[PDB]
């Protein structure tokens, strides 16, 4: 068996890599492993850029077939401290969600988006023990299915009963990542993707925060639905240009006329857009109170003064902005919705207009022709900046600082 | 029967010595059997965790790591001690009262075990943890069959059948089907007797995390049913038994837990200005409105619930209605009453 | 099958308790054979008065009041067996026109007796099918319950929430409002399968239909005949569902 001799050189290469990598006469990988013992956190954040400068053959084998190199990395970390979780951090180019073809299957890919919702905690079987019904033969089966979500063909040699007492289980949580709306073209709907967490990766993100997730793109049978297993959740010339522009006392007049150049006049209306896009200061009180730092500007007047043209200009200028209407957005559009999955029979949450655009400007059109049931959810998000929904036994509070 | 091992037999003798060294636990057994026999109280003893820790440090760690092999030895030692304490033999009453097992419970400091339903990781699987929360939904009370008693009309013999389920004992037993044996081994028709059979109530409740700190299912059996209401803060202590990513996160809870200050009150009441001092101390940030703050004081104290002899009761609460301009010591004033009173619901 | 099979020596001996039922029953029994009353309501007040007469004579009798209150389901089969064993002869003349259901049962009994007599000379029925009466148990009144100081729970009108786990199979009293009254649906008890080859009636009690005949004529000839369910040969009883929530099943008259 040639695979048995090749696996020994891979484990031995990862053991010597931690005891030899140094930066500025300081051992970062060695001090991070020793400090995690007193804290009791079986985790190790290993940067992907550190493996390139050490050995090119190691980084090449990891990006090719990560389903076999990652399980071997966990065995090398435990041998040094004597299961530890491997956290990979990449700082290369960010691959968008729309550029995921069939060439990235079983490969380490880097994504960047906002978490839609978060499911509950699920137990994953790792070390199962079966017992016969006649001779009562107890045998332990080590489940090494790293690229698997559910119990895809459980190995059962079936008069065997799985023992739930002497079996080890790990945590697992499902996530939904959406692409950045800044890269989504016009006239298209942004898609989503289901991710999976493990061990300390569960209950770490917040449904409504843009984070960077580096995982492995793979597929599984449910035509197959793709999935990505989460592994680790994370110029000087441009800075001088922004500092010199702020020193100009005429900056308040330049940015005023630059926003929406089609509308002529109305200097008092265009001046409020600059203060709205900047916003105040989100101050947090030590007692446990939060002050509103967002500015809400209401427009009113006779139609024909380019009302819809001004709202479309703010969406194209602000980085995070979602355009919505009045009657076109109901309770499931403006706020979060509670949908049921017809395959797993589970109630999953879904982001709305004021949920996916956290930290930006939400442009609403035709605010006078709105309904009464949709006016209660808006008033709650304009004062406390939170959305409290208690339906179907799900009591979750989402931040809406729009 | 099952052959006891060397570790199972040693835990029975060690558990009996713990109840003999502490006279507070032995006296509680006689205080229940005597009161129950003179009247005709559950068969559970609240054993403090501080007493078992000082007795033996090896047994204190086993009850929080692997309680599946420490509760059957603990329940058997209590049942054997209660049978020898009853010095009154009953001739016509030694088959009904001598058939129910004696359970146990724990109470005290748990250390790192008192977690939260959200932070309930998989590292504490099959461990005795104390999870707290608010009950949201409660199921109906349904009886569960544990031991059936049969009788044959051709031979005149009584046959028993113990049904082992996943929610009965902590150990992994054989899941026997719920099929009543109609025929015997000799071809005789058996008759199921429901009068001599043993039954136990079953109820599954849902525990959710409190919103002030930020869902799991807890199975309550025996006398633990009809005790948790949807909307109460309880602290159910049990073992995280993962039955069934198809694995139900169930918890087999064993118990549910729902002069200096007096002298300072009478001293301040002697002054004749206690009505204006306590009124201005309710909302110090709200300037003025001395007449409105005096009404909230009498409202929180309440009146006197007058009850007549015929049954016509009278109210005693004081209803206050504020009508004025928006944001005029009204929106912020209502938030102070929710944090001052011991029971208030913001609607 | 030799690890958890205990022999609980229960003090309720069913062999000696059956003799006390026959002595207590020996007016209402004559009306059953005359096809005039199909409801034998056994009142518990008569059993309490019968125990007082036997206690003064010096006979150690078992507690019949506490035995029924603990398990009344087994008393339905023991009380009906003593009635059939001590059923007197009908005084009124049985005609061939009244009750056509009994004419078929009388003709089938005489036909089965002639077949057994002819089969014996050549070589040389379930009890629930003949029970046409519905036995009932009337609870004790408030006057007789005051003198009896031995578990007076069956005479007190309990509620639905007071029913715990120890009241299973006990004769209790539920007081409430009957809601959602269903219709009268006939419920079968003994299903008789009439074969086509041999022509035997295979009775099966209901507490899966039989397709293969279990007679000796179909097994010796290696010809398994198809068993046909006869609706006229099967005894059907009344069944009604009621909700007081708690489901209440009414059976009989």
């Amino acid at each position: 068996s040639p695979n048995d001799d090749d696996n020994t050189e891979i484990i031995k290469s990862f053991k010597n890599f931690i005891l030899e990598f140094r930066l500025d006469s300081q051992f970062i990988y060695r001090d991070q492993l020793r400090n995690n013992i007193l804290v009791k956190n079986y985790s190790l954040t290993v940067n992907m850029e550190h493996l390139i400068g050490y050995n090119e053959d190691i980084y090449k084998k990891l990006s090719d077939e990560p389903s076999d190199i990652i399980p071997l990395f966990e065995t090398a970390i435990t041998q040094v401290a004597k299961t530890f979780q491997l956290i990979l951090n990449s700082n290369a180019n960010q691959i968008p969600l729309r550029d995921l073809d069939s060439e990235h299957v079983s490969k380490i890919v880097r994504l960047s988006g906002i978490i839609i919702s978060t499911s509950v905690l699920s137990s994953r079987a790792t070390y199962l023990s079966i017992m016969c019904r006649n001779c009562r033969h107890t045998t332990s089966i080590t489940i090494n299915n790293f690229n698997s979500i559910t119990g895809n063909t459980v190995s059962l040699p079936d008069p065997y009963i799985i023992i739930h007492e002497s079996s080890k289980f790990i945590d697992q949580q499902f996530l939904k990542l959406q692409e950045i709306p800044e890269l989504v073209p016009v006239g298209e709907m942004p898609r989503n993707l289901t991710m999976t967490c493990d061990r300390y990766l569960t209950n770490k993100v917040i449904p409504g925060t843009r984070v960077t997730i580096v995982g492995i793109y793979s597929i599984y049978n449910s035509i197959r639905t793709p999935y990505i297993k989460i592994l680790g959740i994370q110029t000087e010339e441009e800075e001088e240009e922004f500092l010199q522009l702020s020193r100009n006392p005429k900056l308040y007049e330049i940015l005023t006329n630059s926003i929406a150049p089609s509308i002529f006049g109305n200097e008092d209306i265009k001046k409020a857009i600059v203060c709205l896009l900047m916003g105040g200061s989100k101050k947090i009180l030590p007692d446990g109170m939060r002050l509103r730092g967002d500015i809400n500007v209401l427009l009113l007047g006779d139609p024909g003064t380019a009302k819809s043209q001004l709202l479309k200009f703010v969406e194209k200028v602000s980085p995070i902005a979602v355009y919505t209407s009045g009657k076109g957005s109901s309770a499931a559009g403006l706020t979060a919705s509670v949908q049921r999955d017809p395959m797993t029979r589970e109630f999953y949450l879904e982001g709305g207009a004021m949920v996916l655009a956290d930290g930006g400007v939400v442009c609403i059109d035709e605010f006078d022709k709105m309904r009464d049931e949709d006016r209660v959810a808006i008033h709650e998000a304009m004062e406390q900046q939170t959305i409290s929904i208690a339906k179907a036994g799900i009591t979750t509070v989402l931040n809406s600082r729009t | 029967f099952f052959a006891p091992d060397a570790v199972f037999g040693d835990r029975v003798r060690r558990f009996q010595e713990f109840l003999d060294t502490f006279t507070s636990y032995r006296d509680s057994v006689r205080s229940i059997q005597v009161y129950n026999s003179n009247n005709a109280l559950p068969h559970r003893i609240i054993i403090s965790l501080d007493d078992l820790r000082e007795f033996d440090r090896s047994f204190w760690s086993g009850i929080l790591v692997e309680p599946a092999y420490f509760i059957p030895p603990a329940e058997k030692a209590l049942t054997d001690l209660a049978d020898s304490m009853d010095d009154v033999p009953h001739p016509n009453a030694s088959a009904v009262s001598s058939r129910h097992p004696w359970k146990l419970s724990f109470k005290g400091s748990f250390g790192a075990h008192a977690l939260s339903p959200r932070t309930l990781t998989a590292q504490h699987l099959n461990k005795l943890v104390s999870v707290e929360g608010i009950v949201t939904k409660t199921s109906l009370v349904r009886p569960k069959l544990i031991r059936s008693v049969h009788y044959a009309a051709k031979t005149g013999r009584f046959h028993y059948r113990d049904y082992t389920d996943a929610t009965t004992t902590l150990t992994t037993r054989i899941p026997t089907p719920a099929i009543y044996p109609t025929e015997d081994t000799e071809g005789n028709k058996l008759t199921t007797e429901y009068g001599y059979s043993t039954f136990i109530d079953h109820q599954r409740i849902t525990v959710q995390e409190m919103p002030e700190m930020a869902s799991i299912d807890v199975i309550l059996d025996d006398d633990l049913v009809d005790k948790t209401k949807p909307g109460d803060r309880v602290n159910v202590v049990g073992v995280f038994k993962s039955l069934g990513i198809g694995f139900k996160t169930l918890i087999l809870g064993n118990t549910v837990y729902p002069d200096f200050d007096i002298r300072n009150i009478n001293k301040l009441s002697k002054k004749k200005d206690i009505f204006d001092i306590l009124s201005q101390s309710l909302a110090p940030s709200i300037y003025g409105h001395d007449h409105i703050k005096k009404a909230i004081l009498l409202m929180l104290m309440g009146g006197v619930e007058k009850n007549l002899e015929n049954g016509s009761h009278l109210r005693g609460d004081i209803n206050i209605l504020m009508v004025g301009d928006p944001s005029t010591a009204k929106s912020q004033l209502l938030r102070f009453v929710l944090n001052t009173a011991s029971l208030a619901i913001a609607t | 099958m030799s690890a958890a099979l205990p022999s609980i020596q229960l003090p309720v001996d069913y062999n000696n308790l059956f003799n006390e039922i026959t002595d207590f029953l020996v007016a209402m029994l004559q009306k059953v054979a005359n096809r005039e009353l199909n409801s034998v309501i056994i009142d518990l007040d008569d059993i309490l008065q019968y125990q007082n007469e036997k206690f003064l004579q010096g006979t150690q009798a078992d507690d019949l009041v506490s035995a029924i209150q603990q398990n009344a389901n087994h008393f339905t089969e023991l009380f009906c067996r003593a009635i059939d064993n001590n059923m007197p002869l009908p005084t009124k003349e049985i005609d061939y026109k009244d009750d056509v259901l009994d004419v078929i049962l009388n003709q089938r009994r005489l036909r089965n007796e002639r077949m057994l007599s002819d089969r014996t000379n050549e070589i040389r029925f379930p009890p629930n099918l003949t029970r046409r009466y519905f036995l009932y148990f009337k609870p004790l009144s408030q006057n007789c319950a005051r003198r009896y100081r031995k578990k007076a729970i069956s005479s007190k009108p309990l509620s639905v929430r007071q029913i715990k786990g120890d009241f299973l199979g006990q004769l209790i009293t539920v007081r409430g409002i009957i809601t959602r009254v269903s219709d009268v649906k006939p419920a079968v008890e003994v299903i008789a399968y009439t074969c086509d080859q041999c022509g035997y009636e295979v009775f099966q009690e209901v507490n899966t239909p039989l397709s293969e005949c279990t007679s000796e004529e179909c097994s010796q000839n290696q010809t398994k005949g198809q068993l046909f369910m006869s609706t006229r040969a099967s005894k059907f009883s009344a069944f009604q569902e009621c909700k007081i929530s708690l489901n209440i099943h009414v059976n009989g008259t």
